[PDB]
RNA sequence: AUGGUGAACUAUGCCUGAAUAGGGUGAAGCCAGAGGAAACUCUGGUGGAGGCUCGUAGCGGUUCUGACGUGCAAAUCGAUC
RNA sequence: UUCAAAUGAGAACUUUGAAGACUGAAGUGGGGAAAGGUUCCACGUCAACAGCAGUUGGACGUGGGUUAGUCGAUCCUAAGA
RNA sequence: AUAUGGAUUCUUCACGGUAACGUAACUGAAUGUGGAGACGUCGGCGCGAGCCCUGGGAGGAGUUAUCUUUUCUUCUUAACAGCUUAUCACCCCGGAAUUGGUUUAUCCGGAGAUGGGGUCUUAUGGCUGGAAGAGGCCAGCACCUUUGCUGGCUCCGGUGCGCUUGUGACGGCCCGUGAAAAUCCACAGGAAGGAAUAGUUUUCAUGCCAGGUCGUACUGAUAACCGCAGCAGGUCUCCAAGGUGAACAGCCUCUAGUUGAUAGAAUAAUGUAGAUAAGGGAAGUCGGCAAAAUAGAUCCGUAACUUCGGGAUAAGGAUUGGCUCUAAGGGUCGGGUACGAUCAACUUAGAACUGGUACGGACAAGGGGAAUCUGACUGUCUAAUUAAAACAUAGCAUUGCGAUGGUCAGAAAGUGAUGUUGACGCAAU
């Protein structure tokens, strides 16, 4: 890194899209079942192998 | 070659308050004054006068505007007039003492 | 960028197509060892470089700021 | 005291990243990248640096008047002078005696 | 003064490697660096540089040689071997 | 047995880069001088040689059969080297 | 390591002032390559996490932030493919 | 993209200089050729920059029972541009034994030295432009504010085996002689095109438009990477202050950064880590394991043996602080065609005095000696129980082979290694 690739910069981009916590208005719907989000993800705890 | 330099410092603003005597002040630099190394030696080489309101003080020996103001403060802080009155320079070899 | 002395050269610059504006400057400063004189330099600034005209003659500037085009963009300072 | 970091991604020590410790109109010290030396061009009959002709890295030579790269003399800005005298010289002379070479076994022929 | 009463140039060489090996290498040494005249300008200025290659301080002439010495003694007699040929050739 | 995946560790070659405090020794070459009938021999300098030497960084890993041995660590830590 | 203040339900551990020390420019300073990918910054803020703690954080919530004719890539060729 | 100015031409494609060469320009197709890109390592020596040290002055700060014309700190100048600046190299004059010139380092000259006078490279530096308007340091007024507002000062020098880096002219080394291409310029060439009623000229100046795409945060580690982790491990590099000292050592400091690592009370046994111990001195033990001893530098003094290079710091000795003095060692100038004047350095030897005989006062820093065995040496390996006498090595010797070949690769092949090779070679022991 600190001097990367448009498409690493894009998965990276991507993968900072995919981590925010459950929108709680879905918790409300019928039959809704997704209790909390369960792919979440950590810069210091899983790597992205790239 | 020879060279002769003044210098001014308007002790008016703290004698006008009463703390201070330009009296015993100018005092302290006529005999504390070192000249080729030692006190006394003025050998008219140079001279201190009050203007009852302004010390004045000319030179052909080596002294600097430095030298003079570390004289004062010793002589500030010899009668314990530091908190009260500052050394500084208005202008250009131009001093005075600033109270507050 | 550039110096410049002739005082005939600083003229013509002054009146080229391009050169939109110019800046008189003003430095106090000292003569030979004696005594102080005031400096002035003359800046024109071209697409792609500033001349600049040092009069070191109090006088002679006087004189050389009425010969300024009144059509040129001068800053005084 | 001041220390000093290199202006560039490049780290290392090469010699395209050469450094040069400066004084700035702020007070402080500052890096300046250096770019390598010119090295003078040379004659291509004796081998010296060709004087008269100025110096620089080889695409700074077309951002140049034509003077700088050159010399007024026959193969100016391309041998050492010294060469271009040789090389006269010899030429006359070896064209000459090629007059000598000629009309001498023009005689051999008639004299057989 | 002198410093050495045998080793010579071979004197870098300290103990090792065993005297008979430091002689052979002197010999060679001495050779190679010493410094030899020029057939061509005359002046005792040619130096080796590599193997094989003999060089002219001044004049800049350059002569293919020996690998340590200038004339193989091989060499020279072949110089001496073709001049003998190659006269019966016009004569 | 059949078909696949590895040289991010490591082994070796190539290509292109980078890195190494201060000391000790004093090899050729060179200068001046001394003796001697001669042949030749000596002295003082200068100079800076080496898979040379003292020793940091570096690289290594000798001993304590030291620490630890449910560890800081599936090989580390200390001193010594 | 210490005294105080402030903050807070709560302070051995947060902020600030003071004191004592440390690394000692071969750095515990100032920057980068590889690798990570937002950890950077601000605000909010402690359920879990940081093997005591917690009002603090590389944690949690929510946002903001990376500007190039000249710095790199891009072009060149190296072993090789 | 181009347009004006200049330069050039009635001798069409410039002049000047004896010459090295000069310059604001001063046409040039194919084709050829030359240079630059472009190159090892070490050594000393020369110079540059930044740092270090330091005088005077102007400022601000610190200490002031006492002492110190004190301690600390600010005083800066980018790219780019003009002029000027060089060791080297070369030109002109001239003609050399009584040989001279000359580096720290011994090279140079009748293939033209020493001498005089010139020419070039612009590394590098100087002064000016940029540029004081910026920046840096102060004082003097204002007020909840945005935050101003007003003045000043920013000057002149010194030193060098200093440190770091850059660089030049040289020297050593090799059976090692230490990339390539893109790319830019030059020259040889002369096809061609081009003037007097007006042509040629954009390598001289000035002028206009344009420059996309992707990366740009931060960590870089005793918490941002890899080791299941915020792991005492691993992980490529640049910058680098003062003292002491030989030093980038250790030890203390400035700047900057930390002050993170659960805490409290006690100090039993046994520990881990750090120490001392009377008399004796290895009697301990497989074994002096561990520990102790030694140590710097100056001087003196040094054996067998030896491949003559070593063995060697052999061994063995003495000395060392503080302070106070003496002597030696240098630079710069004017001398008709003997000396005078000043400036700035730590080295080295000596001599006094001095102390609870101490002084490399911490830090730092070799134990020596006589043999046997074994490997010549330096070098290498079992990452994680073996570092050795084992492997390598130069040296010695043997073998194969002249290419329709030796040796070796492949399933094959219009296939491949040695081979950019040729017996002073490659292959195999
Ligand atoms: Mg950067
Ligand atoms: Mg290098
Ligand atoms: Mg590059
Ligand atoms: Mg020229
Ligand atoms: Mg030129
Ligand atoms: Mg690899
Ligand atoms: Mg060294
Ligand atoms: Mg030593
Ligand atoms: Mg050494
Ligand atoms: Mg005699
Ligand atoms: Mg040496
Ligand atoms: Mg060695
Ligand atoms: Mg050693
Ligand atoms: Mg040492
Ligand atoms: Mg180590
Ligand atoms: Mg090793
Ligand atoms: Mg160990
Ligand atoms: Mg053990
Ligand atoms: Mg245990
Ligand atoms: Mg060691
Ligand atoms: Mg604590
Ligand atoms: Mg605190
Ligand atoms: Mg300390
Ligand atoms: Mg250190
Ligand atoms: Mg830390
Ligand atoms: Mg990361
Ligand atoms: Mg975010
Ligand atoms: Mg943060
Ligand atoms: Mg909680
Ligand atoms: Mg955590
Ligand atoms: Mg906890
Ligand atoms: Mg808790
Ligand atoms: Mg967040
Ligand atoms: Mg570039
Ligand atoms: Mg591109
Ligand atoms: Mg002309
Ligand atoms: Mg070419
Ligand atoms: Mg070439
Ligand atoms: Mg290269
Ligand atoms: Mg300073
Ligand atoms: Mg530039
Ligand atoms: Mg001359
Ligand atoms: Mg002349
Ligand atoms: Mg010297
Ligand atoms: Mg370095
Ligand atoms: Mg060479
Ligand atoms: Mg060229
Ligand atoms: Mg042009
Ligand atoms: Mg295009
Ligand atoms: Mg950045
Ligand atoms: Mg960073
Ligand atoms: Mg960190
Ligand atoms: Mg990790
Ligand atoms: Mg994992
Ligand atoms: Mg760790
Ligand atoms: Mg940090
Ligand atoms: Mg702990
Ligand atoms: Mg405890
Ligand atoms: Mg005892
Ligand atoms: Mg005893
Ligand atoms: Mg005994
Ligand atoms: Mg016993
Ligand atoms: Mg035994
Ligand atoms: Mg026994
Ligand atoms: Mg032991
Ligand atoms: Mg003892
Ligand atoms: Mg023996
Ligand atoms: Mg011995
Ligand atoms: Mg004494
Ligand atoms: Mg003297
Ligand atoms: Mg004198
Ligand atoms: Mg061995
Ligand atoms: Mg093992
Ligand atoms: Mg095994
Ligand atoms: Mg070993
Ligand atoms: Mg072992
Ligand atoms: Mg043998
Ligand atoms: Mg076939
Ligand atoms: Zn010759």
């Amino acid at each position: 890194a600190a001097q990367k690739s448009f498409r690493i910069k894009q998965k990276m981009a991507k993968a900072k899209k995919q981590n925010r916590p459950l929108p709680q208005w879905i918790r409300l719907r019928t039959n809704n079942t997704i209790r909390y989000n369960a792919k979440r993800r950590n810069w210091r705890r899983t790597k992205m192998n790239i | 070659q020879k060279i002769a330099k003044t210098f001014t410092v308007d002790v008016s603003s703290p004698t006008e308050n009463g703390v201070f005597d330009p009296a015993s002040y100018a005092k302290y630099l006529i005999d504390h004054i070192k000249v080729e190394g030692a006190v006394g030696n003025l050998g008219n080489a140079v001279t201190v006068t009050e203007d009852g309101t302004v010390v004045t003080v000319v030179s052909t020996a080596k002294f600097s505007g430095k030298y003079l103001k570390y004289l004062t403060k010793k002589y500030l802080k010899k009668n314990q007039l530091r908190d009260w009155i500052r050394f500084v320079s208005t202008k250009t070899n131009e001093y005075r003492l600033a109270f507050y | 960028a550039r110096e410049i002395t002739d005082i005939k050269q600083f003229l013509e610059l002054t009146r080229r197509a391009d050169v939109k504006t110019a800046t008189v400057k003003i430095n106090k400063k000292l003569n030979k060892a004696g005594k102080p004189f005031r400096q002035t330099k003359f800046k024109v600034r071209g697409s792609s470089s500033l001349y600049t005209l040092v009069i070191n003659d109090a006088g002679k500037a006087k004189k050389l700021i009425q010969s300024l085009p009144p059509t040129l963009k001068v800053n005084r300072l | 005291a001041q220390r000093v970091t290199f202006r560039r991604r490049n780290p290392y020590n090469t010699r395209s990243n050469k450094i040069k410790v400066v004084k700035t109109p702020g007070g402080i010290l500052r890096a300046q990248h250096v770019k390598k030396l010119a090295t003078r061009p040379k004659c291509g009959d004796c081998g010296s640096a060709l004087q008269g002709i100025s110096t620089l890295r080889p695409r700074q030579y077309a951002t140049v008047s034509k003077t700088h790269k050159t010399v007024s003399r026959a193969y100016g800005g391309s041998r050492c002078a010294n060469c271009v005298k040789e090389r006269i010289i010899r030429a006359f002379l070896i064209e000459e005696q090629k007059i000598v070479k000629k009309v001498v076994k023009e005689q051999t022929e008639a004299a057989k | 003064a002198k410093r050495t009463k045998k080793v010579g140039i071979t004197g870098k060489y300290g103990v090792r490697y065993g005297s008979s090996l430091r002689r052979q290498v002197k010999k060679l040494e001495i050779q190679q660096h010493a410094r030899y005249d020029c057939s061509f300008c005359g002046k005792k200025t040619v130096k080796r540089g590599a193997a094989g290659i003999w060089t002219c301080s001044c004049c800049k002439k350059t002569v293919a040689g020996g690998a340590y010495t200038v004339s193989t003694a091989a060499a020279a007699t072949v110089r001496s071997t073709i001049r003998r040929l190659r006269e019966m050739v016009e004569a």
